[PDB]
């Protein structure tokens, strides 16, 4: 807000993400 | 333990990346005991936000730094000098005396942190400057230790900020930096549960904001501020945070007992949504949306468990119950997250692999299926594929929860997921001799807490063999340039790395005093706002995944 985002599990792009 | 050069080598590594920080993440522009969250491993220089405008700001942002914090406390105990912790007060005290709003709340976060030249207060996310957390798990008992009336404050000012319903327990992200503080914010009575045991897996409709990843820093401070602070002045903590932790375990589903990932949804409040893609909770339940054609009443966002929902569960917060039980001599506590990791993995677990089914909480399976609609949890399209994690992570509850309640099936588990790691074999029973493999290559943090863990409850000498041996590949590998980094080729380095408390608990193990180390939460940080030319960007990317 302003600008509207979520805050779900597995959003923030970790280095551990496939 | 018999103490050797290699055991000292890898304590000067430590020494050597907090000396850099210490040194290198000071502003030459305006000097204070602040440090970076970052330091450019080229230039030497601590990292900048880029705004739109393409102004600049060095970043201080405190809530990336609890584990330097946790390592600094660590060196002193290994070493029994007390430079390193007199130190940790010393930036803690200036922080604690600067940069906190008059509401109690501290300018740090997902959206908010100090330009560390200027000492001007930032907002990442143009007209948001707010106060976020996610599973950040800040270090209370040392926050503590340096300001108690200031860490009281912040504890009361979190909740008052962020609950924004005392019956629904609706948590909200942002919190205001003008939400007025309450002294006696948890004196209010704690009120009947919502939830209707006969109605599950459909859960009680409100705002639905009772994700677990609001809800586990809430608990974890609710329950510090009981621990940490006289009676009076924490009246009432303990209490809330019982009611709030209970929520999620009331919701569990009723027939496998599955832990859930939250206890409400989100109730249809507008229409129509713009598409299938505009998931704004406003429009109703968004596994409903998605998944409810086809998979009926389980498909509602709580009995959601992939998606890395069961992480936040089975990992994070699983960790935060275990300490809180072990700190409190809690056995309700206790048993409530072993029966939670032991009926997830009944369902999820193929001990085939070693991998991680994508499930409901009534253990339906998603495994290969590509989504019929865009939505929430992915594209049309998208395939969810049993998972296992690249490092030890679910492992250490495992073993954490084992070392407080001896359950059989916990040690087949650990023995299972250890043989898929490449670990060797553990043997039937926690009297077996392991068979460890001294040469695994790929190791991690988690390696050597899950090892020392096995040692606690063992006393088998081996887990320490295996976890030096580990250790020793760790700094090899990470230590690059004078700090620790996932990968040689990253240009930037985190100063909230991990590696260092992971090789201090291990120092302290082979000198018997393990039991002093801060333990390990799983606690993390991030910034999130607009990164030069990037509209919805995390510091995660944007800075620490550059190459050099
Ligand atoms: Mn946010």
């Amino acid at each position: 807000h302003h600008h509207h985002h979520h805050h779900s599990s597995g959003l923030v792009p970790r280095g551990s993400h496939a | 333990a018999d103490y050797t050069e290699q055991d000292a080598m890898r304590v000067q590594a430590v020494k050597t990346y907090i000396d850099n920080v210490l040194q290198e993440g000071r502003s030459q522009i305006k000097t204070t005991p602040l440090l970076a969250d970052g330091i450019n491993t080229t230039t030497r220089k601590p990292v900048e936000w880029i705004y739109p405008d393409g102004r600049t700001a060095t970043i201080s942002n405190f809530a990336n730094q609890q584990n330097f914090l946790r390592a600094l406390t660590a060196m002193s105990v290994v070493t029994e000098d007390q430079r390193y912790q007199l130190e940790a007060v010393r930036i803690t005290r200036y922080f604690m005396d600067n940069f906190i709003a008059d509401n109690g709340l501290f300018y740090w976060g997902g959206h908010r942190f100090v330009n560390l030249d200027t000492l001007e207060l930032e907002g990442p996310q143009n007209k948001n400057s707010v106060h976020e957390l996610k599973n950040h798990y800040p270090y209370y008992p040392f926050l503590y230790h340096v300001d108690p009336h200031a860490t009281e404050r912040y504890i009361k000012a979190f909740w008052q900020a962020h609950v924004e319903d005392w019956q629904s327990l609706d948590m909200g992200r942002h919190g205001s930096y003008s939400k007025n503080y309450d002294d006696k914010v948890f004196h209010r009575p704690i009120p009947a549960s919502l939830v209707d045991q006969s109605k599950l897996p459909i859960m009680p409709e409100t705002k639905g904001l009772t994700f677990i990843n609001a809800g586990s820093d809430l608990i974890y401070a609710a329950y510090q501020l009981d621990w940490l602070a006289p009676s009076a002045n924490a009246q009432g903590s303990a209490a809330w945070g019982q009611y709030l932790m209970t929520q999620y375990k009331l919701a569990k589903h009723p027939k496998t007992g599955a832990p859930v990932y939250q206890f409400t949804s989100p109730k249809k409040r507008e229409w129509p949504p713009q598409s299938d893609k505009d998931t704004n909770s406003k429009y109703g339940d968004r596994a409903a949306r998605q998944f409810g054609p086809e998979l009926g009443n389980i498909a509602r966002e709580g009995n959601v468990l992939f998606k890395s929902n069961d992480k936040s569960i089975v990992f994070n917060n699983a960790l935060i119950e275990l300490h809180l039980a072990e700190q409190r001599n809690d056995a309700a506590i206790r048993e409530q997250v072993v029966d939670a990791l032991l009926n997830f993995y009944r369902l999820a677990y193929n001990p085939e692999n070693g991998t991680i089914k994508p499930i409901f909480s009534d253990g339906t399976s998603i495994e290969g299926i590509p989504l019929a609609r865009d939505g929430y949890y992915g594209p049309k399209g998208r395939v969810f594929n049993a998972h296992k994690p690249k490092t030890e992570e679910y492992l250490l509850p495992i073993l954490r929860a084992y070392r407080l309640q001896a359950d059989p099936e916990l040690w087949q588990l650990a023995a299972n997921m250890t043989h898929h790691y490449g670990w060797g074999s553990l043997g039937n029973d926690a009297k077996a001799k392991p068979t460890l493999n001294m040469q695994l290559s790929s190791v991690s943090p988690m390696t050597l807490f899950s090892a020392i863990e096995l040692y606690q409850i063992t006393q088998q000498p081996e887990y320490l063999e295996f976890a030096r041996a580990a250790a020793d590949k760790l700094v090899e590998k990470r230590f690059v340039r004078g700090y620790f980094l996932a990968n040689p080729r990253y240009l930037n380095a985190s100063i909230d790395a991990i590696e260092p408390l992971a090789l201090l608990t291990l120092d302290a193990t082979l000198k018997g005093k393990t039991a002093q180390v801060a333990p390990y939460l799983s606690g993390s940080g991030y910034i999130h706002g607009e990164f030069a030319g990037k509209e919805n960007a995390y510091d995660t990317n944007e800075i620490y995944k550059q190459t050099r």
